[PDB]
């Protein structure tokens, strides 16, 4: 995964960024608030491109769009 | 000081550039950068306290006197974890946030596996009592130096000023340790 | 110590220090006095000399 | 003196064309002391 | 025809071994034989694997007998740093010095003051590196601006050490050929 | 045969003399515009950088320009020694080492004389010379008004040259003030050249104290009076402690969390160390640390860092205290003081300026231009005036100057030139011939006439009197003790030397053998 998305995934799955695991404490444990909450999660695959589709986020709403066409060439200037 | 004579006299001299007709507004704005600056020994006023901070966007129009110290470097934004602060209290670290070590190289032995569990223990230690002497001072913005030689901060140091809500930036030039103290009033810092 | 393999002496104390340094003198100078003992006037080597 | 503006003579105090004089000063003074330098230059030679 | 010496031009001892049920074992353990053979060779020459903090008299030694080495030619590279610690590269060509010891233990790493070395040295020309081999300069290199200046780092000395000779280009070692694991984990999946 | 080889030129006996005298004339036709006060200044350009050069000194012409004669070389190591010795008079010497070939070109060719008897002629010539050169001197220094007045003269005479003729008076009083300042210590590092843009050249102003181009520290004050002045060649650096094999083995870390405490603590007594004594301000000669230069912010210290060599004995000699690196005794080692440390600011650099010094033993000349050229040249023309100033400091006698210095050494040589027989007598005919030459060259470069002058003191000298010069602003003769032209006694000895065994080298040739270039 890259640093860029996972802010968005905290940000829509209502979890918070979790760059180490530990507290203000000298002990090192995990706290289930941490954990984002969704509705569903499927792997779907479509012409070698594997996407994993994460909807229904109860904290906040999220979308992707999902082009469709030719070749990749064709889609940089629908992705424009 | 008399800004019926300085005002136009700033206008009228510049006379040639782009903003020569933009100096309805930066023409005072020039004057009232070397009018805070005032002696009666006519002295030879040094324009290192007069930062020109060039950022690529926008338009000229845009340009305005900022009324407090201006940082060019943006935010490091790997914790990410305040956005907005309101009555901070501004620190310069001049020191570097690492775990424990002399400038120099050294070699650190393990003969024992019970000895990891006291060493990962005490490194973050190191890290956390740095952020209960920062939350102490309730010190909520930190100015750390480039430090090439050392590192200034890594992801366990991040995630303790995480919590506490503290923002850091890193790159930060040497000669404007000046500019940043006598603007901020800001005492350096290179001791816990 | 020129073309002697290199020791890798490892100490622990500060007042050692003071000992291991003169361990090289005293080792030197204890081959400079055997020799003085038997009065050879002409001293000859292959290797060289310290 | 002379103004852009209106492309004429006028007074250059009614119309806010102001300059400090140390401006001038040093203009007319180091003109000078350029010329004193050039003129006392009589060779071109190459070196390293 | 390249294809036919990737097999045992690109693969060490450890990667040679993936091809003992593909290839024929004669084939195979004829090349291993020949590369453990060059395995050896380099752990009788780890003569170094730390700085040698010299001093004057001793350069005279250090620095230049070493790099007769056996004098079989059997040279011995001698990178010396005049370090001076007021200034701000002399200190990170230090670290590099003793991260490179524990990677080349072939080379020699040597170090010493400025100040100690050259009588009355500018202080601006330093930090300075030399290179000795058989006796001779190789390369009597100035500040680091040549190798990216203050921003210098591990990258950028290895690749040096490849240019004076000192290194080869191929070698497993150099962290321009070392690949991380993971990424060659994603070329077999990939392939 | 050919046993030299290929590629390498060999000359004998008409084509390696008549070789070195062409090269001897093309040597001294160029340096001979740069005599006297009415001299143009020579400009070099450089092949390589595009760097130009305005100088008048005959050294540092020869020193850019390449020359492959091998004749030409003699010229120019002879000019870099008289630059070494006295820094002034280099002209002087291709001038008169030029002209005395010219002479003996002549006399070889004209009157055909061997070169061993021209060499004789030249030993009983110069030492006439040397004799009338030493009786013609007067002593100096019994009185100190006397003294201060000479040194104001020899000023105005070296710098009538340069670029500082027309204002030479009033940097004749910079240029005697500071050497009688060094209380007699003979030596011109203790003088720095700040070079600052902007200004005229009469805006250089005698400095009271001394000044240097430096800077305080990040949180320290702007004024501190009577500010305690301390110089440490020590390392409030990361100073590690020397016994280099010293590493750090460490089994768990929180003794090195200690550890690093014990750092921080090392230079923290370190730092209390120089409290001991109470200073106020903090000179250093390498770089600062952050964590030393806290520490000096709540103790009331001034903080200078990254000083030269050079500034250590300049700033420490102000001073009037020592260099200290240990501090353990606070017994020793008393410092001085200083009034005003303010900094003011000349251009766009600010400098540490100092004021009411116990001693002023090391001195600063601020210098205003227009030009770098003009400010490379200043340096170059008041280093020729502090170099031979500080030298009649140790050599007490003077010689009138004025081209009268010439004419009367060649008197005794016309004197001596009747009761020597042979035709070595020609030959100090020659060589007189070659000390008027020089009086001849400073009327041409004024564009009066030459012969007629020459004519006039002559004549004028061998009636009786002996204190009759030339005069180029009015052209005509006069008082040189009216003008008050007067140069030191070791500069021309040193000049009439050096030219006479600058002939004796070239004049003792006959063939010539180059060598091929790597
Ligand atoms: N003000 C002056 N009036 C007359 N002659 C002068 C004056 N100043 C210098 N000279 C003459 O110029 C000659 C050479 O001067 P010098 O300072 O040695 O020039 P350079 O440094 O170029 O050799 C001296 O022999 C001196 O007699
Ligand atoms: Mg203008
Ligand atoms: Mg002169």
């Amino acid at each position: 995964c890259k640093k860029e998305d996972l802010r968005r995934i905290a940000r829509a799955t209502g979890a918070t960024l979790v760059s180490s695991m530990s507290n203000l404490e000298g002990e090192e444990t995990f706290e289930s608030s941490y954990l984002g909450l969704c509705d569903e999660v499927v792997q779907a695959k479509f012409s070698d491109d594997e996407c994993i589709l994460i909807k229904g986020t109860s904290k906040h709403s999220s979308s992707s769009i999902i082009l469709r066409g030719a070749n990749d060439y064709s889609l940089d200037e629908m992705e424009r | 000081s008399d800004r019926e004579q300085l005002v136009r006299a700033a206008s009228t001299s510049l006379s040639s550039k782009i903003v020569s007709q933009y100096s309805s507004f930066l023409a005072p704005l020039a004057v009232d950068s070397v009018l805070k600056i005032s002696d009666e020994n006519s002295k030879n006023v040094d324009l290192n306290d007069i930062r020109l901070v060039k950022k690529v966007g926008g338009t000229i129009d845009d340009t305005e006197m900022i009324d407090g110290v201006v940082l060019t470097q943006t935010a490091i934004k790997s914790a990410g974890g305040p956005t907005r602060k309101e009555k901070a209290k501004i620190g310069l670290i001049q020191f570097q946030i690492s775990p424990p070590k002399p400038d120099t190289e050294n070699n650190i032995i393990v003969n024992d596996y019970r000895q990891m569990d006291k060493i990962l223990k005490e490194e973050r230690a190191y890290l956390l009592n740095i952020c209960k002497k920062i939350k102490k001072a309730k010190c909520n913005v930190l100015l750390i130096q480039k430090s090439i030689l050392r590192d200034a901060v890594n992801d366990l140091a991040l995630h303790f000023l995480s919590k506490l809500n503290i923002m850091v930036v890193k790159d930060i030039e040497r000669e404007e340790i000046e500019f940043l103290s006598k603007g901020l009033g800001c005492k350096p810092i290179a001791d816990i | 110590k020129a073309e002697k393999d290199n020791a890798e002496v490892r100490v622990e104390h500060v007042e050692d220090y003071q000992a291991i340094v003169d361990a090289e003198w005293q080792l030197i100078f204890e081959k400079l006095r055997q020799v003085e003992e038997t009065g050879a006037n002409i001293v000859l080597s292959k290797l060289p000399i310290g | 003196g002379i103004s852009v503006r209106r492309s004429g003579t006028t007074n250059t105090y009614e119309e806010h064309i102001l300059q400090p004089v140390l401006v001038s000063t040093s203009a007319i003074t180091l003109a000078s002391e350029c010329v004193k330098s050039i003129l006392r230059i009589d060779d071109i030679a190459f070196s390293r | 025809a390249k294809q036919h010496e990737n097999r045992l031009e690109d693969k060490d001892l450890s990667d040679l071994e993936e091809l003992e049920d593909d290839e024929d074992e004669d084939f195979l353990e004829a090349y291993k034989i020949k590369r453990l053979n060059e395995i050896r060779k380099l752990q009788e020459r780890s003569k170094f694997g730390e700085v040698f903090h010299i001093n004057k008299p001793e350069y005279n030694k250090e620095v230049t007998l070493a790099s007769q080495g056996k004098k079989d030619d059997g040279g011995v590279y001698v990178f010396v740093h005049l370090s001076l610690q007021s200034k701000l590269q002399s200190r990170i060509l230090s670290h590099l010095f003793q991260s490179a010891a524990c990677k080349f233990r072939e080379i020699k790493f040597v170090e010493i003051p400025a100040n100690r070395a050259i009588e009355n040295y500018p202080e601006s020309n330093c930090p300075t590196l030399i290179v000795y081999y058989r006796g001779e300069v190789i390369k009597n290199m100035i500040t680091l601006l040549e190798l990216g200046g203050n921003n210098s780092k591990m990258e950028d000395f290895e690749d040096f050490m490849v240019k004076v000779g000192a290194v080869a280009e191929g070698d497993n070692r150099l962290i321009m050929n070392r690949d991380d694991e993971e990424s060659r984990e994603e070329r077999k999946l990939h392939y | 045969v050919q046993i030299f080889g290929d590629q390498v030129t060999e000359e004998r006996a008409e084509n390696a003399r008549l070789s070195a005298f062409v090269g001897a004339i093309a040597v001294g036709d160029l340096v001979k515009s740069t005599l006297g006060p009415k001299g143009m200044d020579k400009l070099l350009q450089s092949a390589s950088s595009n760097t130009c050069m305005v100088t008048n000194d005959g050294a540092t012409i020869l020193k850019s320009i390449p020359l492959d004669n091998p004749a030409a070389k003699v010229l120019v190591n002879i000019s870099k020694v008289q630059d070494d010795e006295v820094g002034d008079g280099t002209t002087s010497v291709t001038v008169l080492s030029a002209e005395l070939l010219r002479e003996a070109e002549k006399l070889i060719d004209q009157s055909k004389i061997h070169p061993q008897t021209i060499i004789e002629g030249y030993r009983l010539a110069s030492a006439a010379a040397l004799d009338a050169l030493t009786k013609a001197a007067v002593d100096n220094s019994h009185d100190k008004t006397m003294f201060r007045e000479d040194l104001i003269h020899i000023a105005k005479t070296t710098l009538s040259s340069k670029i500082l003729s027309q204002d030479k008076d009033h940097f004749a009083e910079l240029a005697t003030n500071a050497i009688l300042r060094l209380k007699g210590s003979t030596n011109l590092e203790h003088i720095q050249i700040i070079k600052i843009l902007g200004g005229k050249l009469s805006d250089s102003f005698l400095d009271e104290g001394f000044i240097l181009a430096k800077k305080f520290g990040n949180n320290q004050p702007k004024r501190i009076e009577n500010a305690k002045i301390l110089i440490a060649n020590t390392t409030l650096d990361t100073d590690k402690v020397k016994i280099f094999g010293t590493k750090f083995k460490v089994d768990s870390t929180a003794k090195l969390a200690q550890l690093e405490k014990a750092e921080r603590e090392k230079m923290k007594n370190k730092i209390a160390k120089i409290s001991k004594f109470g200073i106020n301000t903090f000179i250093n000669r390498q770089l600062i640390y952050d964590y030393p230069e806290q520490l000096f912010t709540d103790l009331g210290i001034n903080s200078i860092e990254h000083a030269d060599f050079e500034g250590v004995e300049r700033l420490a000699l102000v001073t009037g205290g020592e260099v200290v690196s240990t501090f353990d005794e606070p017994s020793k080692c008393k410092l001085g003081e200083c009034d005003v440390i303010e900094e003011i600011m000349l251009g766009e650099q600010p400098f540490l300026k100092f004021s009411g010094c116990k001693a002023g033993e090391a001195c600063t000349i601020v210098l205003r231009g227009a030009t770098d050229q003009t400010l490379d040249e200043a340096e170059r023309s008041l280093h020729d005036a502090l170099s031979v100033l500080s030298q009649t400091t140790k050599e007490t006698r003077t010689v009138l100057g004025g081209g009268c210095a010439e004419m009367v050494m060649s008197k005794a040589v016309d004197t001596e030139a009747q009761n020597i027989d042979g035709k070595k007598s020609l030959a100090v005919e020659a060589f007189a011939r070659a000390l008027r030459q020089l009086p001849t060259i400073l009327a041409d470069n004024a564009g009066f006439d030459s012969s007629e002058l020459v004519s006039k003191l002559r004549s004028s000298i061998y009636n009786g009197i002996s204190t009759s010069g030339l005069d180029l602003n009015n052209g005509t003769i006069a008082d040189m003790r009216q003008l008050g032209i007067v140069e030191s006694y070791k500069l021309k000895r040193a000049v009439v030397s050096s030219a006479s065994e600058a002939a004796e080298v070239l004049l003792r040739v006959d063939n010539i053998i180059r060598a091929r270039p790597r």
